RNA sequence: UUCAAAUGAGAACUUUGAAGACUGAAGUGGGGAAAGGUUCCACGUCAACAGCAGUUGGACGUGGGUUAGUCGAUCCUAAGA
RNA sequence: AGCUUAUCACCCCGGAAUUGGUUUAUCCGGAGAUGGGGUCUUAUGGCUGGAAGAGGCCAGCACCUUUGCUGGCUCCGGUGC
RNA sequence: GUGAACAGCCUCUAGUUGAUAGAAUAAUGUAGAUAAGGGAAGUCGGCAAAAUAGAUCCGUAACUUCGGGAUAAGGAUUGGCUCUAAGGGUCGGGUACGAUCAACUU
RNA sequence: AAUGGAUUAACGAGAUUCCCACUGUCCCUAUCUA
């Protein structure tokens, strides 16, 4: 364990070129965290709680805007140049309808 | 240059003007013989001579 | 998805240069959508770009090898290659051991330890050599003392 | 900017029909080893420079912010 | 002159979660505590107390903030409590645990 | 094979050997034909100032105050303190040979011995009584 | 130079992350004078050009952009015109 | 911006062989040295005003949000061919 | 950081990671090397390469416009570690010291 | 013989000869890398 501890410790450091990432800016997953505390003996019925309450916190409640628009796309697209309506985009100002 | 003449600045305002292509109405006209700009400029390509 | 926009962007907001900046690849569709330096403020306190704080060049060989330094190691003939002069120039010395010599002589004439006539010999030998050091000078003193109350007894 | 040691030549300046606003700065500093005590600065804006005054009291600071003018635009911190 | 100063250190959040005990945290400090060279070589010159939430040391000696963060992070990596544990000053010379961002 | 090592081991360029220089010190004859050589022409030192532990001529009198104090003689001086390393040692440690080897061994800690440092003591209580 | 992912009809070459290296501060860094004249930046976008490639670009199409009583010019005289 | 800080040079008292003062570099003194006391130039530094309210480093809460909010600490020295 | 050094080699801030790529490892090339024994017999010709190289101590010829020649030539030495010795500053003495502080040089 | 001649220290990416040191130039070719 103290050889693989070290062999493990190779592979991830490489302090010589760059970095190590801060951990503080870092955010966990429940994932791989919740497996390491089995392995060390501690319990996750504790730890599990707080995970069920903000979970219960994030879900989605649908409001009006992300009903009618969830497939719906491209309300009255932009043009072949992809200017802007005040932009006067100066080659097809003479022609105004597209097939000319 | 950056420390430009205002005499050099008037003909930098022409030549950028002039740096366009053809509108796309021209081709639609009458007996049009013209077809693509023909005095078009790039920077790379040819310099202007002040 | 191009983001040299927003990578050259968020290293003129944290103030650090683009190699730097660290942009996610989870939330890479939310970063797309940046497009001004209001939105990089925003993108950079909710934890999505980060600052990679400084590659570490250490110095605890230096502040060895130099404490090493301190007590007369690695000083022999083979770790030097340039002269003396290069190393301590012979004016250096002088000017270190020819001021010591001065105002020696500045604080026993004012503290009434010797005269201003006995002064005024030790001064100009002092210019030039037959005083090594401090210590070779302060003998001889006593020996000029000695030797005026040798006179001055006889 | 200026610096006015004098009280009474500070009651001129509030009163010379050319100065509109003004400021009232508190500070937390320290004496030699004492205690942390309170420091005020009244600032008083004129057309060519600002001039300040330095009160280290509390006491002198609670009177003298009465005997401003009520005309005067007098801004705390 | 030799005037002391007190350290408190709240251990409190991974208390409760129990993955973290303060009674061999205690006692890893009285031991490890160094003053003038060899470890053990305090003579009351600090003083250790414990609550279960709370662990305090009172110190005369040469005894900084910065050494008291250098000691528990050696704890926190014995027991393999880093990548989930930080040690936080809240005020100065006052300190306490938390635990990082678990959230998905 | 190298660069640095045919430089200086050459069959050419080769020094005495460590063998040798035991034998000569190891009597009282040997050593006054050594520090009393004619002297020659083809000589560096003109056949002077040979020091015997370093088989090597000295070019001045001065060369030899300045070479006996340092670090490259005192190996010499350490490389001769005790059995020189013949052939015998080598046989006898394939089990060949002991008492060959054993009774030079033990005529080296008898005799052959004390008569070396009584040898190397007047050395140095020439050299400097001249140096 | 390498692995995964994203994008795309299509990736040795584009973007992010991971890792390996160099210029090593008389730099492959940060600013200018001469000269160039929009190349700077964004959106769209690949027939030609970048001696391979291309979804990328100093390319093509449409636009956005340079704010002074104090920095310069303006004024002064030099060799000279 | 206000107060304060100087090598040089100057002023007054004083009158020097037992020549003295002094630079790393031998230069000055009865055309007045050393020494006691003074004046100026403000290069440059110090305190304060500008000015902590800015900026920097952290922690704690908020929140699709415009994105804010609230606390701290921002201190004290050393050396040089 | 090494060093006499803005030499050369290595790293932090900042910046690039661009120069057509894959697979095999014949000859002849281009660029760079090492060779037993002999040591210019090669060749128009020691071309080219090798050898010497920094620093400290010792020592140093004819010749001469006395300044040079001169780093003349020729020799001894050079790591690591533990030490010793020398070389300083600011203070308190009435009309000989002691403390204290700090540098890399032999 | 100021069409300038003799001499000579120092200096020279100038021209020529030899001596020590040294070595694949050579006897005589071999091998490794990009």
């Amino acid at each position: 364990r103290q050889k693989t501890m070290i062999a493990e410790a190779r592979n991830r450091k490489s302090l010589k070129n760059k970095a190590i990432m801060p951990r503080s800016k870092l955010t966990k997953s429940f994932g791989k965290m919740e497996e390491h505390m089995s392995t060390l003996g501690h319990d996750m019925s504790a730890l599990q709680d707080k995970q069920n309450r903000a979970a219960r916190k994030n879900r989605y409640v649908e409001r009006g805007s992300d009903v009618v628009f969830g497939d719906q796309d491209a309300l009255t697209a932009s043009t072949e140049n992809g200017v802007k309506l005040r932009q006067t985009d100066r080659l097809l100002d003479g022609v105004a309808d597209g097939s000319m | 240059a950056a420390q430009k003449s205002f005499r050099i600045k008037q003909k930098m305002a022409k030549a950028k003007k002039q740096n366009r292509p053809l509108p796309q109405w021209i081709r639609l006209r009458t007996n049009n013989t013209i077809r693509y700009n023909a005095k078009r400029r790039n920077w790379r390509r040819t310099k202007m001579n002040i | 998805a191009n983001l040299r926009t927003q990578k050259r962007l968020a290293a003129s907001v944290v103030g650090v240069g683009k190699r730097k900046v660290w942009l996610d690849p989870n939330e890479t569709s939310e970063i797309a959508q940046a497009n001004s330096r209001n939105a990089i403020r925003k993108l950079v306190k909710n934890g999505t770009i980060v600052k990679k704080a400084v590659t570490v060049h250490s110095k605890s060989r230096t502040r060895a090898h130099a404490q090493s330094k301190r007590e007369g190691r690695h000083s022999g003939y083979g770790k030097r290659k340039g002269t003396r002069e290069a190393r301590l120039p012979s004016q250096v010395v002088w000017i270190r051991r020819l001021r010591v010599l001065r105002r020696l002589l500045a604080k026993y004439r004012d503290a009434g330890k010797i005269d201003k006539h006995l002064y005024h010999v030790l001064y100009k030998e002092s210019k030039g050599n037959a005083f090594k050091h401090k210590r070779a000078l302060v003998e001889h003193i006593i020996q000029a003392k000695a030797d005026a109350q040798r006179e001055k007894a006889l | 900017a200026r610096e006015i040691t004098d009280i009474k030549q500070f009651l001129e300046l509030t009163r010379r029909a050319d100065v509109k606003t003004a400021t009232v700065k508190i500070n937390k500093k320290l004496n030699k080893a004492g205690k942390p005590f309170r420091q005020t600065k009244f600032k008083v804006r004129g057309s060519s420079s600002l001039y300040t005054l330095v009160i280290n009291d509390a006491g002198k600071a609670k009177k003298l912010i009465q005997s401003l003018p009520p005309t005067l635009k007098v801004n705390r911190l | 002159q030799k005037i002391a100063k007190t350290f408190t250190v709240d251990v409190s959040s991974p208390t409760e979660n129990g993955v973290f005990d303060p009674a061999s945290y205690a006692k890893y400090l009285i031991d490890h505590i160094k003053v003038e060279g060899a470890v053990g070589n305090l003579g009351n010159a600090v003083t250790v107390t414990e609550d279960g939430t709370v662990v305090t040391v009172v110190s005369t000696a040469k005894f900084s903030g910065k050494y008291l963060k250098y000691l528990t992070k050696k704890y926190l990596k014995k027991n393999q409590l880093r990548d989930w544990i930080r040690f936080v000053s809240t005020k100065t010379n006052e300190y306490r645990l938390a635990f990082y961002q678990v959230t998905p | 094979m190298g660069r640095y090592s045919v430089k200086r081991y050459k069959t050419k360029r080769r020094t005495r050997d460590l063998d040798l220089i035991y034998n000569d010190l190891s009597t009282k004859e040997s050593v006054q034909k050594l520090l009393n050589q004619p002297l020659d022409e083809t000589k560096p030192g003109l056949g002077q100032h040979y020091c015997i532990h370093c088989a090597k001529y000295m070019e001045t009198a001065i060369a030899l105050k300045t070479h006996l104090k340092g670090k490259v003689h005192k190996r010499r001086v350490k490389e001769l303190r005790g059995v020189p390393y013949t052939q015998e040692v080598s046989d006898a440690a394939a089990g060949y040979n002991l008492n060959k080897f054993l009774n030079r061994v033990q005529e080296i800690t008898q005799s052959v011995g004390p008569e070396k440092e009584s040898n190397e003591a007047l050395l140095k209580e020439h050299l400097d009584s001249t140096l």
